[PDB]
């Protein structure tokens, strides 16, 4: 759209060398590598364990439609992974009863945890404040309180469903 | 009196005034489509004496 | 209860045993609204508890 | 920035405009009243 | 045994002195550019009083 | 009294009046932060964060937009004021900041901080020429120096941005 | 009193209307003559909310309820204590409201800024207006706006949402929502990052764009730049009223069934019925 | 008297008194079009002891 | 007294005093046309031995 | 600004207008009165 | 700004403008009064 | 004691007690008229013995 | 700034006005005891 | 004692401490007039006997 | 800021306020409890 | 001991106490009274025998 | 033990003490004025045989 | 900030200042005590 500045509208320039002393550098501030976007170890990690519960979540929703790849799609909103039932309180259920939702959502959470560590690590090395880690752990703080509610009240029943339509459902 | 065309352009004063009528023509339009006595879309064939009118005061 | 006394000569309500000039109406708030108590007034209003479940 | 001759012969027109609607609107009134009055 | 006050209570008045005390840090903060202010009879500087004027360090290249 | 403005009259909360031409003397909304650093801004590895493009050959104008240079900057008044001599770039965060304008009947060569410049059209056609809405070609004479031609300082950024952000109170006034 | 730099920018011109006569200051506040209209509009229209709590049952600052009136008055004007001083209170709000986005203004005008507070603004008196004026137009009655009470009012925000059983499923409401909690995210990012770099460990220069440019670029995976991230937040930040405006205007107005039956289009496509 | 004038420009006065007259004047006639008594578009036609009154 | 005028500016004490004034009038007739008693516009015409008076409950 | 003699010349048509408008105003409320009595 | 000479000239105004509005307002309290007493 | 106005400029202590005074009346005169008691514009011409008044403790 | 000799004449001032509010708000105190006492 | 004003400023000291004063008295005059026993606008003119008192403890 | 004497001398004033406002007080909360003990 | 106030600006800490003092005393006269044996508003002429008492263990 | 004074400014951490056993010490309390055997405002005069006791084990 | 002297002499107000309302609140706590007994 239009825009009430120049600055972009027309006569944007190309640093065809990298800007940085487009396109961009490969070279450090300090100790921290400035090409790539950052992983470390902790983002690698944090990748594995968030795909695989990506993956589960994926798997029991194509599963519930009976591995129809048309209904996976047509249905796809209101497809769930499901809490397990409410008599199990903590104790562990059945695989298909809520043992994939307790799995994808222990592999969901190291994962978030281990992002966080990341951006954490990431900060310090570009020699910068804290502020965006303790900003994003306020939002871990309330992600985790739909772990903790429901230990507090003594079910895993009661936890958020893994799917678009089922969580605003719960 | 046309001195009154010193004190303000009279080009914009045009403006305000066809905008100001224009909505209370509108205004006025829709109050009466609106009413019962009035929605003379559905009703403008009845006679006086058949146009609905509004309650009248109770007896005592 | 309900509504003062009427002198029977001139229809006029005494309150407090002396006329009042004028058509009298009992005072309330907006519709008649009154602030809720307490919880347990706005319990007794309500069904008792429900019975325990079927399991 | 108009001059006061100009406003002179505007002001004739804008009379002439504001009492022809008037009559306009008059007629009308005497119309919807004839048919459905309001009194 | 105690009837009215309860946990959520509570917790909403420790949170109540802790956002009165974020506004008050807030407004120090404030007040580090353009205070005091300029008035007739003298320097103002209104309420919470604004924290000090801060320099910052730059990074050298020599 | 070089002082720059007076009160319009003695009650509390009263405007001021300036005493000068307000553009030059930097009042209202053509004043400018007079206790600035006058010292270049330095990119992370030190070197001068807004330079002329001919300074540092890693910048070129995005293939297929066109280039500015030699059009004709037209006025407030529709004057045209002059012509585009070369670009600064921010090179920090790459973009072109300010053109650089050689004055039509004139000597002398001035800044102009491209937010304050329109293409005709919005840039989406014709491009032939650029508009500087703000000010007159008049005033355009009068736009702040910078001490050096390869560099500019925090103090005459704020001095030429706020040059042109007067135009559009002041420009077509008699408070000169 | 004056910030120390305050009094060179205290000049007189930007008025829109008024000229000189209203262009003055009162301690911090320029007044200005949309100034004069909106201290008339907040002063009139808060003495009725007054008025409204002590002709209604309580003090108590959270249940106060200021209703409109029932929906038999359509579009008139009801009894003052049925409705109708609810109404005189929204005509004040209105007017309250456009005053205080013209006064911004003028005070943008007199310091050579942009036009954007105000159209910003104007957000938000859109999804107001939409509330009280448009939609309760298109239903036809001004009974259906809602109730100026800090808890009733959410009573009415809760009922209307039941109106169509399950309001989550309004598809112009769950992208309202995402700009929403979007919005939020970016907010925390743009604060954290301006800082982190201007607030460094200690014993640690001052950060640089440069800085914040590639901490940005390796948590979104491109570079928004500065102008941008700002341009993004008024994006989102505005974009969800507007959205919010057009998801409480079609509930009612344009669709009347429950909110999950609309989603029956999709279900529906040729490609799978 | 009309120092008055030399105070606030009679040419910015008289535009703000049309403005708050014009909406003062839509005010009173949409209060009264509302009431019983004075619904003049629907019962104008009623005689002065056949329209309403507000007693209760 | 006068020496108030030079305190303050003539010019915008006036109109905080008749914006105080407009803004009083009208909330004492909004005030009035919600009560019951003074409800003007639909029981004006009643004499003042009908005009309503309120109480409170008998209390028996 | 305004000179004294204008200010004078312009208080003479407020005047009249004014009581001009209090006129007509006063007579539109004589038909009001007559037609349905407020009191 | 106005001289004192011009504050007792505004003031003598301003005292008189108020005491023909209260004057008005004494007037239309005992209408009002006469019509429905408020105690 | 008058070197209070050295120490406030009297020009700002008359806008604080205006601005205080007013809302301190407007506030007695609403509580009141949302009172039982003292509700004067529908119950003003009641007689003291005929007011509203509070209900009692129990009676034993 | 002010002077002290301005300080005393305001000081009269403010007293005075002062006081005279504080009597008229005591003559509205008599009458409305009068009317409703309200212990 | 006096030498507080030397570390204070009484200009603001006065300042916070009337508005301290204002707000603290506001409190407390409504936390009586939501009580009971001090609904006083409503039933200041019972006598101390008549007036509400809280529940005693049940007797066993 | 104050000297010692403006500090001495303000000091007097303020105690003697403080006082004043304190026995007003007091016979506010004698009249109070004669009314209505709250012991 | 004295020397806390070379590591702290008293003119700071005097109003951070008062600070903490004013919060404490209304905190602990609100829990008070909430409670029901030390609402003193209602029930603050009760003897101290007639004074409410929570619920003993049940004898059973 | 005093380089802990070198390792960190005793100004932060005499602040963080402070608000540390201040913040224990308000948790503590709340938590024991929750429960039923130490809410001492309403049972406090009991004596510690008469004072609540959880439930025991069933069938001794 | 102050001389070690200053901070002496602060240092013996604050101390009297504190066991002042200490003492204060201990009569308080007397009062208190007698009218109705927490424990
Ligand atoms: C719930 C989650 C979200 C909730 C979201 C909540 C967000 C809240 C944002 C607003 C807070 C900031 C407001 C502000 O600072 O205004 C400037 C003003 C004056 O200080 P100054 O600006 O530095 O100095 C200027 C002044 O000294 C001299 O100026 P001048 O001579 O030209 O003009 C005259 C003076 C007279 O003072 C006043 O008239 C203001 C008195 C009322 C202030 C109330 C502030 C709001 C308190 C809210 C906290 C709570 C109060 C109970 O100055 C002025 O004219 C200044 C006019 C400022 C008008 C600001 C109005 C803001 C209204 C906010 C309403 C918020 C409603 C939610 O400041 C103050 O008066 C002190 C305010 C300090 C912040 C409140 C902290 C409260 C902590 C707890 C109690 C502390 C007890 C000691
Ligand atoms: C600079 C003055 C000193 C001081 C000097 C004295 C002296 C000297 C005596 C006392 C005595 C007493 N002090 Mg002392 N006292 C001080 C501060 C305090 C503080 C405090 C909060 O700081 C408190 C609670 C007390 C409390 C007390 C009582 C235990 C006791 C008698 C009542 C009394 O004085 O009441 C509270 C009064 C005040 C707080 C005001 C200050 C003290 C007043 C002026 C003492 C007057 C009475 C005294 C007997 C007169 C002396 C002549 C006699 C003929 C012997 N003091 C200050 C710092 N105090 C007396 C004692 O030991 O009795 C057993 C005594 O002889
Ligand atoms: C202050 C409160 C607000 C907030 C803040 C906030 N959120 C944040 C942050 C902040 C400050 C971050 O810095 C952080 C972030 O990274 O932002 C970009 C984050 C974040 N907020 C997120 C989401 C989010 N925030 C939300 C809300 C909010 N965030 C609040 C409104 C919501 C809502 C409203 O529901 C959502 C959904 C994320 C985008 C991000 C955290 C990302 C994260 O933890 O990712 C974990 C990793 C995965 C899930 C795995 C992805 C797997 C890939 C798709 C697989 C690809 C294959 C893979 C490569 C295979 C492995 C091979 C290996 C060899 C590598
Ligand atoms: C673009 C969309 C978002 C937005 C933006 C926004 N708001 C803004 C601005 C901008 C850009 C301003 O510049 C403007 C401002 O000046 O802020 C300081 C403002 C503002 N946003 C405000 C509030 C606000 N914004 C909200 C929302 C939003 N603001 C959107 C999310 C909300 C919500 C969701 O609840 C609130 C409460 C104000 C702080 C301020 C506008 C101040 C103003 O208009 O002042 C003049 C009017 C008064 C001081 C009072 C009027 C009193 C009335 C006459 C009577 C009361 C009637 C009212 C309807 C009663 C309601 C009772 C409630 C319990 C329901
Ligand atoms: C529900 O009931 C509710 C609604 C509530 C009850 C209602 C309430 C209210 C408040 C009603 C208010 C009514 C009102 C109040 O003011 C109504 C006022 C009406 C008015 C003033 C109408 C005026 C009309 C004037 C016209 C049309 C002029 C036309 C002029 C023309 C055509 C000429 C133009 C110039 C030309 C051609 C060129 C000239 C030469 C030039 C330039 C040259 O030669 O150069
Ligand atoms: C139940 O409902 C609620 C609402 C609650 C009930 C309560 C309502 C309340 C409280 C109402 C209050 C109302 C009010 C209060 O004061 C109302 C006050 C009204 C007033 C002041 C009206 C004034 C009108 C004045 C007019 C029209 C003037 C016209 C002048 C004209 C035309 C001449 C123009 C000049 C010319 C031509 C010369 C130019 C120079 C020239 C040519 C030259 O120089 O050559
Ligand atoms: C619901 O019940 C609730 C509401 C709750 C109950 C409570 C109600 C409350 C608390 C009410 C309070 C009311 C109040 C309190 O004070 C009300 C105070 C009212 C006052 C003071 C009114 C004053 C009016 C003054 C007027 C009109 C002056 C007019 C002046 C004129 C016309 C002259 C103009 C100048 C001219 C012509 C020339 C100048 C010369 C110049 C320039 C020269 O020569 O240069
Ligand atoms: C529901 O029940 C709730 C409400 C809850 C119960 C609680 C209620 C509470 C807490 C109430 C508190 C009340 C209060 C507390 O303080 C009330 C205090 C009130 C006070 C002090 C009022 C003071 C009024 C003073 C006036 C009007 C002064 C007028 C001055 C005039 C006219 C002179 C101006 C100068 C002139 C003319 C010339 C200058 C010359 C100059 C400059 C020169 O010549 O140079
Ligand atoms: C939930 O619990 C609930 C239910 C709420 C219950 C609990 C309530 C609680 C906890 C209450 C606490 C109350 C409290 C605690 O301390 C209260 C403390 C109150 C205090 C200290 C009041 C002090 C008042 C002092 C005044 C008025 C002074 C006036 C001074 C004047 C007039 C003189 C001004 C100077 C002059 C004239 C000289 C100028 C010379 C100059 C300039 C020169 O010479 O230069
Ligand atoms: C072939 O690959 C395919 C095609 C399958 C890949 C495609 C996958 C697709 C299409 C995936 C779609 C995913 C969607 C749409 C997901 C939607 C997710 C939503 C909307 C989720 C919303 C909310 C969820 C919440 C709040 C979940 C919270 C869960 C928590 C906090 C769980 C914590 C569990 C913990 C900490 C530990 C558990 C382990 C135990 C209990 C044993 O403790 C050790
Ligand atoms: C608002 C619409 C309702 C009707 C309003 C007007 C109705 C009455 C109109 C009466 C017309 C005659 O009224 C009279 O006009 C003359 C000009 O002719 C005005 O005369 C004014 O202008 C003339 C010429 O510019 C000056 O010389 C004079 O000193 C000045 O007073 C008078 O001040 C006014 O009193
Ligand atoms: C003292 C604060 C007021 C509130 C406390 C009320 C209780 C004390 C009653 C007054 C008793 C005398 O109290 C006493 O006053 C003197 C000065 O007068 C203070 O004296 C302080 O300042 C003086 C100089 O001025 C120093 O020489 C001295 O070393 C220092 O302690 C004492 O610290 C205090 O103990």
């Amino acid at each position: 759209m239009l825009e009430y500045q120049n600055l972009f509208t027309r006569v944007q320039v190309r640093t065809v060398p990298e800007p940085g002393i487009f396109s961009y550098l490969a070279g450090k501030f300090g100790d921290a590598q400035i090409g790539p976007i950052y992983l470390g170890w902790a983002g690698v990690l944090s990748l594995i364990f968030g795909f695989i519960a990506i993956e589960i979540i994926g798997l029991n929703m194509w599963a519930s439609v009976g591995w129809d790849p048309v209904e996976f799609i047509r249905q796809l909103p209101w497809l769930a992974l499901e809490p397990p039932p409410p008599q199990y309180g903590l104790r562990v259920p059945p695989l298909n009863q809520g043992g994939w939702y307790l799995m994808a959502g222990f592999f969901l959470t190291v994962s978030i945890i281990l992002w966080w560590i990341r951006i954490y690590r990431r900060a310090r090395a570009l020699q910068m404040g804290s502020h965006l880690p303790w900003a994003f752990a306020s939002a871990i703080f309330l992600y985790s309180t739909f772990f903790f509610q429901p230990l507090l009240v003594g079910s895993w029943s009661e936890m958020v469903p893994f799917g678009i339509f089922p969580h605003l459902d719960w | 009196m046309h001195r009154i065309w010193l004190m303000y352009d009279p080009r914009r004063v045009m403006v305000a005034l066809v905008g100001f009528l224009a909505v209370l023509a509108l205004v006025i339009h829709f109050v009466l489509l609106s009413s019962q006595r009035y929605s003379w879309i559905e009703n403008g064939t009845l006679g006086a004496d058949q146009a609905p009118v509004g309650a009248s005061a109770p007896a005592a | 209860p309900t509504a003062w006394p009427v002198d029977p000569t001139t229809g006029q309500t005494l309150i407090n045993g002396r006329p009042v000039v004028g058509r009298v109406f009992i005072m309330r708030k907006t519709d008649g609204t009154v602030k809720y108590p307490n919880v347990a007034d706005v319990v007794a209003h309500e069904a008792l508890a429900p019975l325990p479940p079927v399991v | 920035g108009m001059t006061e001759e100009e406003a002179r012969r505007f002001h004739g027109y804008m009379v002439t405009g504001t009492l022809g609607y008037v009559v306009v609107a008059s007629v009308a009134h005497f119309l919807a009243w004839s048919w459905r009055p309001w009194f | 045994m105690m009837e009215y006050i309860d946990g959520a209570q509570i917790a909403l008045y420790a949170f109540w002195l802790f956002f009165f005390g974020l506004i008050i840090y807030l407004r120090r903060e404030d007040k580090r550019e353009g205070y005091p202010l300029e008035s007739p009879q003298g320097p103002r500087d209104g309420w919470p009083k604004g924290a000090p004027k801060k320099t910052y360090v730059h990074r050298d290249h020599g | 009294s070089d002082v720059k403005f007076v009160p319009a009259d003695n009650y509390n909360g009263s405007p001021i009046i300036p005493t000068g031409n307000p553009m030059i003397d930097g009042v209202g909304p053509a004043s400018w932060a007079e206790d600035r650093r006058d010292e270049p801004d330095l990119t992370y590895h030190g070197s001068h964060k807004i330079v002329p493009m001919r300074l540092d050959p890693t910048f070129s104008i995005a293939k297929g937009d066109p280039d500015p240079r030699g059009l004709p900057v037209i006025a407030a008044d529709k004057q045209v004021a002059g012509t585009v001599v070369e670009l600064w770039v921010n090179r920090s965060e790459p973009q072109v900041s300010y053109y650089e304008v050689q004055l039509a009947s004139g000597e002398r060569r001035v800044l102009l901080p491209t937010g304050y410049v329109q293409w005709p059209n919005f840039g989406l056609w014709g491009n032939d020429k650029l508009l500087v809405k703000s000010i007159t070609a008049a005033q355009f004479a009068n736009v702040p120096a910078t001490k050096r031609d390869d560099q500019i300082t925090l103090l005459e950024e704020d001095k030429i941005c706020a040059y042109y952000a007067g135009g559009h109170m002041y420009a077509f006034a008699e408070r000169s | 009193a004056m910030l120390s730099f305050e009094k060179k920018y205290r000049v007189r011109g930007g008025t829109l209307i008024g000229g000189d006569l209203f262009d003055f200051w009162f301690g911090p506040f320029y007044v200005g003559f949309f100034g004069v209209t909106t201290i008339f509009f907040v002063t009139l229209g808060t003495l009725l909310c007054v008025w409204g709590a002590a002709m209604g049952p309580t003090w108590n600052l959270w249940q106060i309820n200021i209703a409109p009136p029932d929906l038999k008055y359509g579009l008139g004007l009801a009894p003052l204590r049925e409705g109708g001083l609810w109404q005189i209170i929204t005509l004040c709000a209105l007017g309250a409201f456009g005053s205080w986005a013209l006064r911004q203004a003028e005070i943008a005008r007199k310091l050579g800024m942009g036009m954007h507070i105000p159209w910003a603004y104007g957000g938000a008196i859109l999804a107001y207006t939409t509330l009280v004026v448009i939609r309760p137009f298109l239903l036809g009655a001004w009974g259906h706006g809602f109730p100026y009470g800090i808890f009733s009012h959410l009573d009415w925000v809760s009922n209307v949402g039941y109106q169509y059983l399950h309001f989550h499923y309004n598809p112009a409401h769950m992208i309202a929502v995402t700009f929403f909690f979007t919005n939020c995210l970016a907010l925390a990012m743009h604060g954290s990052l301006i800082l982190s770099v201007t607030n460094p460990p200690k014993g640690t220069p001052t950060g640089t764009s440069e800085q914040e440019n590639v901490f940005f670029r390796d948590l979104l995976g491109y570079s928004i730049g500065a102008i941008g991230i700002h341009r993004l937040g008024l994006f989102l930040a505005v974009g969800a009223a507007v959205w919010s405006a057009i998801c409480i205007v079609i509930s009612g107005p344009f669709w009347t069934q429950g909110w999950p039956e609309w989603w029956n289009w999709w279900l529906n496509l040729p490609i799978w019925k």
